This record gives C-alpha cells, sequence and structure tokens, in this order.
C-alpha cells in the first residue's frame, strides 16, 4: 500500500551563560516515533522509540549517535554565529530547528526530499525541492546561502535523499512492518448530547485509528452541505493510534435523520452510523 | 522572531467509566518557543508521575507534546490540564470534559 | 538515518 516518508525533526535551544545548548533529535516512519537524541540525558546517545528499532544493532547505535554529536556542535556554532549575524545579545536564548527526509511513491521514487531551518520561529534557509538551489527567507540567510553554494553542499544533499534516505526508509518499514504496514480500522460510535427544547449535539467519534489519516462527515437524509460542523484536530491515544470526532447541532427529535460517514484506509468501505436510542 | 502560543486537548485514550482504569492526556501543539510547564491537576492538585511524549514539531515549526497519566475516573473528580508558556501572562486551564 | 550538515551556518 501506498506513499510513505522518513522524516528527522531537530531542535537546538542555546543556554547561554547556563552552558551548552539543548540538542533534541527525533525520527519518524509515516505517524510513528522510532528514535531519538536529546543532549540532557545523562548518557546522551541516539536510542530506539519504537520497539522493532531493538533489532539494529551496536554498530547502528553508536554510528548514529557519533553523528548526532557532529551536529550538537554544529548547532552550537551556527547559534554563536545567527546571533552575531542578527546583532542579538550575548545573553539570550535562541532556537535553530532542522527538519529533513524523504517522502516516497509506492514504487519508492522520491516525491520531495527535504533539507530545512528554522530561527526562532520563522523560516531561515531551504534546499529547494529541486535539491539543487537554496531559498534564503532573509538577508543573514543570504551570507549562509553563498557559503553553501561555494561548498557545493547542495549536492551532498541531494545525494542523501535521493539514495540513503530512501535505502534506509525501507530498512525501517521492513524492520518494522508488523506495525508500520499495518492499518488499525476507527472504532466509531455516536453520542447524543441534550441541550435545549429546539437542539441537541450528535457527536461522531473514530478511536483506536493507524495511521492518522481519516476524514468524517455528517449528513442529512441526501448529504450535506453549507455546513456548521464543528470538528477537533486528529489527536494521539498515547498508545501508537489516534482519535477524532465530529459534531453537529439538530433539531430535537430530528436527530435519526443524520448520519455519520467515516472513512478510513483501514476499513474496507466507509463506515455509516447512526444515533442508536 | 515568531511566537506561538500553545494550543490545548484534554481527553481520555478511552471512552469513560466511572471506576474504570483508564489514560487521561493532554495534547500541547500549536507552540513556539518549546520551553513549556504543563501539569495535570486532579481537584486543583498537581498530579504526580506524568510523563510526556519526546518533543517535535510540525510543518510550521511549531511544537508539539503528549502529556498523559494513568487514571481512574469518577463521577465527582475534576481532571485539567494547566499550560504556561512564555506566550502567556497566567496558566491556561482546561477542563477535562468526558464528552469532548 | 541521520546525516550530519556540513558547512555551517
Amino acid at each position: 500500500m501506498g506513499p510513505h516518508s522518513l522524516r528527522y525533526f531537530v531542535t537546538a535551544v542555546s543556554r547561554p551563560g547556563l552552558g551548552e545548548p539543548r540538542f533534541i533529535a527525533v525520527g519518524y516512519v509515516d505517524d510513528t516515533q522510532f528514535v531519538r537524541f536529546d543532549s540532557d540525558a545523562d548518557n546522551p546517545r541516539f536510542e530506539p522509540r519504537a520497539p522493532w528499532m531493538e533489532q539494529e544493532g551496536p554498530e547502528y547505535w553508536e554510528e548514529q549517535t557519533q553523528r548526532a554529536k557532529s551536529d550538537e556542535q554544529w548547532f552550537r556554532v551556527s547559534l554563536r554565529t545567527a546571533q552575531r549575524y542578527y546583532n542579538q545579545s550575548k545573553g539570550g536564548s535562541h532556537t535553530f530547528q532542522r527538519m529533513f527526509g524523504c517522502d516516497v511513491g509506492s514504487d519508492w521514487r522520491l516525491l520531495r526530499g527535504y533539507h530545512q531551518f528554522a530561527y526562532d520561529g520563522r523560516d531561515y534557509i531551504a534546499l529547494n525541492e529541486d535539491l539543487k538551489t537554496w531559498t534564503a527567507a532573509d538577508t543573514a540567510a543570504l551570507i549562509t546561502r553563498r557559503k553553501w553554494e561555494q561548498a557545493g553542499d547542495a549536492e551532498y544533499y541531494r545525494a542523501y535523499l535521493e539514495g540513503e534516505c530512501v535505502e534506509w526508509l525501507r530498512r525501517y518499514l521492513e524492520l518494522g512492518n508488523e506495525t508500520l504496514l499495518r492499518t488499525d480500522s476507527p472504532k466509531a460510535h455516536v453520542t447524543y448530547h441534550p441541550r435545549s427544547q429546539v437542539d441537541v449535539t450528535l457527536r461522531c467519534w473514530a478511536l483506536g485509528f493507524y495511521p492518522a489519516d481519516i476524514t468524517l462527515t455528517w449528513q442529512l437524509n441526501g448529504e450535506d452541505l453549507t455546513q456548521d460542523m464543528e470538528l477537533v484536530e486528529t489527536r494521539p491515544a498515547g498508545d501508537g493510534t489516534f482519535q477524532k470526532w465530529a459534531a453537529v447541532v439538530v433539531p430535537l427529535g430530528k436527530e435519526q435523520n443524520y448520519t455519520c460517514h467515516v472513512h478510513h484506509k483501514g476499513l474496507p468501505e466507509p463506515l455509516t452510523l447512526r444515533w442508536k436510542p | 522572531m515568531i511566537q506561538r502560543t500553545p494550543k490545548i486537548q484534554v481527553y481520555s485514550r478511552h471512552p469513560a467509566e466511572n471506576g474504570k482504569s483508564n489514560f487521561l492526556n493532554c495534547y500541547v501543539s500549536g507552540f513556539h518557543p518549546s520551553d513549556i510547564e504543563v501539569d495535570l491537576l486532579k481537584n486543583g492538585e498537581r498530579i504526580e508521575k506524568v510523563e510526556h511524549s519526546d518533543l517535535s514539531f510540525s510543518k510550521d515549526w511549531s511544537f508539539y507534546l503528549l502529556y498523559y497519566t494513568e487514571f481512574t475516573p469518577t463521577e465527582k473528580d475534576e481532571y485539567a490540564c494547566r499550560v504556561n508558556h512564555v506566550t502567556l501572562s497566567q496558566p491556561k486551564i482546561v477542563k477535562w470534559d468526558r464528552d469532548m | 538515518l541521520y546525516l550530519v550538515c556540513g558547512e555551517r551556518v
């Protein structure tokens, strides 16, 4: 079944005077976290955060640990440089973030490689989707852009994104196939909430599903349009699955005319649900 | 710089049944910068041994965390998530509603 | 597979 992604989300936060920056890296395959590194652990190592990763041997962990430690110093240095670029005080804490990885189609073609940075919550510099040129968000990032074009770093990153990023994603999907290539279908039900003599709320719940992509609709008899349905953002259950709900306000006594429709990869067809007195 | 304020959902892992064990979740997202203080509360009191996920972030660079604890809901006990962040001048408190 | 950054900022 379909596309996949390998992503790393790396955060470095300076702590001037309180010593070295906080450096945290987390890796995800699709909607599932699988590794971390945190500089503040008493013995900072790259570590598994999904049980299927315990299949990788000690050489993998040692190598990855070393890579994290090299970037820890990269960010130490780059944080000090950005402080100077922006003429900021030496004492304040600032944040650099970096996101990199690959999105692949089901035949493993690269749909998009990423290698991208933010500073203090705004875009700083990003490898463009051509994997050859750079987009600077401001004039401080223009100085970085020039240094990276001079260094030819784009080609180093492209070679990773087109090659190794994809090869390792494949490996992880194989190591974690029982969970990463599974679906868990939503368990769904409708709840009924009295309010006034004219109105009630019906809430359509979907629980325990993987992956996170889901769509809930409400229909009145035929369908639904120009609609004021309340929705929450899809949220983690904490056990590797997700939750979502969608609610409508309807006239008292007309509840049986409304149907909830749940759409998810794990179902053999959309699920239709009603309020069941 | 762009600072963003935390958006909060408080909810249980499973549908609540009074006297039956469950997990209480506080999902905090959409914030920047990443320093944040989150407590889960039972009738106003800080619950001990609350765990949280590893820090990560979304496409717009905003951070997110899941805070959680095992709990046993009852009819009368009130549960909440209390969040302090540099964007706020006093904590945000969101009560757990079992129907949301 | 974590990929180290090259040139600094």
